């Protein structure tokens, strides 16, 4: 009978991690330019540039 | 730090800063004297206030 | 690749026990294959031998009809985890008489290779002894005469192993039984020796004797001192690494010194032919005492001849 | 048409040196291939492609690993062949350096 | 290596997530500060409609 | 219309959840990644097993 | 095992730091200043806190 055999349950490490919930692919062209993602560095905590009123 | 970890690093948004600096250096003394602050930090911020 | 190689002065005492007892040195009785595997076990299933496969029959009488079923056995291979205690590399202080203390990494590496070899051999031998004790294949010689015989002791072990005694081809033993064998060989009460042949390492049957001073083969002291020599078949004890050596060096600067600490981990699989580890009775990660403890090893093969090994105990 | 690629020194990830009949052979070789997938939406992400090159019994095999949503895809092994055929005996990849290739 | 890889990819997702979230929150706060606020719940039932866009 | 389930645009629950929608112009919100990324892996000894952190 | 496709050899991983240093020297000065904490030691770390 099947009880006499030694049943082995198959397993696998598909290592298939979750990423996130909401979609964040809306930058630059994706937002026609509404939201802009650059890669610029800056000093301090403030980066201010004056202009004429 | 591990460059094998995903990172996106190609767009002109990366390079506008140095491109603009090159442009004003090419312009001459007018632009550099004009935009003095990013090139010449104030001798003291307490005085600068 | 090593930052500093070992010089003549850096003759760190490597080890005191011979640990080259794998495959060809042991005629394949103790193998040291390399095969990584997951989990804390690696079991395999093979078909058992049917007991009443052939039965007497009475053609004249129909009478009843017997019913027979075929089962499946389960081989097993426990995984033993080992490691290195945190090693305090001297903080550039051992310098007045030593040339330099920064070679601690190299000396640890070399001594650690030696010690992991000895550790694997000791664990394999202790597990083999415990399994063979669990299997009922132990011969004790402590009350007969001095305690060890020249070859009449080996013949008892082959008697126990039975009609298939021919496949035992290796004896591992402590050095004290070998020296007693030499003493009785150099003192031949039965004149079957000549000076040219008193240094034989065999056992009058073609089985060589391999000598190691593993503490798993010696216990007690004085009158309680028993030496355990165990004869191995082909591939009786299996030791498989998982090729997962780990290391780290941490500078705990705060605790009164940088205190270079060295750590290491490695795990290996151990399995005795014809036996299985009783993980329910033992543990997921057994210690050398757990391996050496009987009733943690369960005999699988129905016939003792299929189970590979026999333990001979002499004082 | 065949193509000759350039792999950055940071994009070589794995290699092996197993002697077959006492011959220095590069059996395994994995390198990272970088590309922006041709799609419609703006992909702020970088698409990463891993190419696996293997050598079994003197035969060159390769396959491609591609990821998406955290998943990993594996393509079937393909053994590229010369114009006449006969497949290969070595991986068509060289790691050039200052000291030696 | 694989733990580092998993952390890397999950971090790649979550960095974009919180960067955008903070950007949207800052935009909403700045627009509230600037007086460019129009609520539609005060005008009848509050649900999105083309008239709300206008 | 860009869809986003960002918690910066819900701000409430039950009968007082107040969805907020933004009408943006070109370059309305600017985000610069200052590429000052630093990731450390620290390990500890003195235990049965090595402990790492990220 | 377990099909660890993203694995990197230990020697290459060790050399990655020096590769990054060489590449950053190739970059220019902005990369060096953006990573100056790992090149120029602080005159006193007590202030750096």
């Amino acid at each position: 009978a099947l009880s006499d055999l030694q049943v082995f349950n198959d397993w696998a490490y598909k290592t298939m991690s979750e990423v996130l919930d909401q979609q964040v692919e809306l930058f630059n062209g994706a937002t026609r330019g509404a939201i802009i993602l650059r890669s610029a560095g800056n000093t301090g905590d403030l980066s201010e540039a004056a202009f004429w009123a | 730090d591990s460059n094998n970890i995903k990172y996106v690093r190609e767009d002109a948004k990366k390079m506008h800063k140095l491109w603009a600096h090159i442009r004003m250096a090419m312009e001459g003394s007018r632009a550099i004297k004009d935009n003095a602050k990013e090139f010449v930090p104030h001798p003291d911020n307490t005085k600068a206030t | 690749q090593v930052f500093n190689d070992w010089a003549y002065k850096t003759m760190s005492e490597v080890l005191d026990q011979q640990v080259e007892l794998f495959n060809g040195a042991t005629r394949g009785a103790i193998i040291l294959r390399s095969a990584g595997n997951t989990g804390d076990l690696s079991e395999a299933a093979f078909w058992a031998k049917i007991q009443g496969l052939v039965r007497p029959r009475d053609p004249y009488s129909n009478a009843d009809v017997a019913a027979k079923d075929l089962r499946q056995l389960v081989d097993n291979t426990i995984k033993v985890a080992s490691g290195t205690p945190p090693i305090n590399i001297p903080p550039s202080m051992l310098r007045w008489i030593q040339k330099n203390p920064q070679e601690a990494g190299a000396v640890i590496g070399q001594q650690l290779a030696g010690d992991t070899m000895q550790d694997m051999l000791n664990n394999g031998l202790a597990a083999g002894k415990a399994a063979f004790t669990a299997g009922g294949a132990v011969h004790d010689i402590s009350a007969a005469g001095t305690g060890l015989m020249t070859q009449r002791a080996f013949n008892a072990a082959q008697r126990i192993f039975g009609d298939r005694s021919t496949d035992i081809q290796v004896w591992v033993s402590h050095s004290s039984p070998l020296f007693d064998l030499y003493d009785n060989a150099l003192a031949n009460a039965e004149q079957l020796y000549v000076f040219g042949t008193v240094n034989v390492r065999a056992d009058a049957f073609g089985r060589p004797i391999i000598i190691t001073d593993s503490p798993a083969l010696v216990s007690g002291a004085a009158e309680t001192l028993r030496h355990s020599t165990l004869g191995l078949t082909t591939g009786a004890i299996l030791i498989e690494q998982n090729q997962d050596f780990d290391s780290t060096v941490v500078d705990g600067t705060g605790k009164q010194n940088i205190t270079r600490q060295y750590q290491a981990e490695w795990s290996y699989n151990l399995g005795v032919n014809g036996y299985a580890y009783d993980i329910a009775t033992g543990g997921k990660a057994p210690n050398p005492t757990a391996l050496a403890t009987a009733a943690n090893w369960d005999k699988i093969s129905t016939s003792i001849k299929d189970t590979g090994g026999v333990v001979l105990v002499t004082k | 048409r065949p193509y000759i690629k350039f792999i950055a020194a940071e994009d070589i990830l794995n290699w092996r040196e197993r002697w077959v009949n006492g011959a220095k052979r590069t059996t395994l070789l994995v390198f990272r291939e970088e590309s922006d997938a041709d799609d419609d939406g703006y992909q702020i992400y970088k698409e990463e492609v891993w190419r696996e090159l293997r050598l079994v019994d003197g035969t060159y095999w390769q396959r491609t690993w591609r990821e998406n949503d955290g998943q990993l895809y594996v393509d079937d092994w393909i053994s590229p062949t010369k114009a006449d055929g006969s497949q290969f005996d070595e991986i068509p990849f060289v790691i050039f350096g200052s000291k030696n290739n």
